């Protein structure tokens, strides 16, 4: 869900 | 107080050093803190604030940029740290994006962090 | 094109350099740039910024806390680099003063600065 | 869903009626809601919202002044309703005050309110 | 002085007819002006503003949907209202659009926007 | 301790 | 190139 | 008039 590093992105999009 | 390991609500994980001088380094990352997620981060804090209760202003910047992943664009939280059995650091932030000028009305969003010594 | 002498329209002088790595490190002082009223300031930047004509990403920090005066507080200033005859960084920035458990509500305020190369 | 009595983290009331139309109006008081303490509220909300689980978008302007009182300030709330069980309104506030032009730079105060049903 | 026809360096045109009252009532459109691009605003000010040369304290938010379109958002802008010839309103806005729980987070942009009388 | 009518000033400061 | 009411959209997109 | 550094503050207040 999260595509950003600032919502906890784990891996890329 | 300052120095250490902190969690936001988000799933994000901030650890950071307090010097003696005001200055704050560390690193940003993701709560499973792969080295993909991990972002240097640098800041200054009030390293003599008042003795009346109040809290400690600080404020760091993330550039969202490092050896393996690049999003154009920087957070920059302003705060306080508040100490005591149940310590935080209340924070807002600005997240600007590299833009053209044509979607430059749109480049900043702002939000709210609050971060603590426990997950 | 970021390391260098900046001027906002308040009358502060913003001295920077912007290293490879990423960071930002310099002085931010009035218009004289008397030693009580130099403080310093570190920020992170895109070292990388796209090639679509997008600016570039940045950010930093002053804690308002010298050898001779301390505000208690600290600003953030979040925008983008324009490069060009006419350079500019565009931000919008927080400044948080530390504060008691019951003023913490308004503990900070929010503005804009533009900062050229020409005063 | 939106119509009602809502309640802040700060001791705050707020009672609005969301119209047909996409107006809101009512009034903001304190807890104790005593006359010389409510003022008039007025603001906007999306009356068609998306169906795919997304809030509602809205917004109200509160000017500190009644038939009592004037505090010679505005502020405004801009955020989403989320409805359910535990509805709320999660909103971040810009509130401005009266200033002269040497003062302008620090005349707004920026934060954040979550209203809810219940105290 | 409020009443009137103002215009931001964005090519937006805002009608507003400011009460006796304390409200603001108007339309925000395009440049152009065309139906599909008119939205309603509604507002507060200070009506009975300090004489000691400070601003007007005021706000109004538009929720961006009308009878042609829906954006899913609405804007709030906070301000002043500084007459004089060069009469204008200085303010700083929000926008927040509705969101699935997951990207609240980046639901809301931070922006300024000025007006004046004169294109 | 609050003295603004929004963090829910009931008497006057 | 606007495509948002805000900055100032005529044509829709 | 300004007794802030961030206003250009030059002359303690």
């Amino acid at each position: 869900r999260c595509c950003h590093p600032q919502c906890g992105m784990a891996e890329e999009c | 107080g300052i120095t250490g390991t902190w969690y936001n609500q988000l799933g994000s994980t901030f650890i950071v050093t307090a010097g003696a001088d005001g200055a704050l380094t560390g690193t940003y990352e993701s709560a499973v803190g792969n080295a993909e997620s991990r972002y240097v981060l640098t800041g200054r804090y009030d390293s003599a604030p008042a003795t009346d209760g109040s809290g400690t202003a600080l404020g760091w910047t993330v550039a969202w940029k490092n050896n393996y992943r690049n999003a154009h664009s920087a957070t920059t939280w302003s705060g306080q740290y508040v100490g005591g059995a149940e310590a935080r650091i209340n924070t807002q932030w600005l997240l600007t994006s590299g833009t053209t000028e044509a979607n430059a009305w749109k480049s900043t969003l702002v939000g709210h962090d609050t971060f603590t010594k426990v997950k």
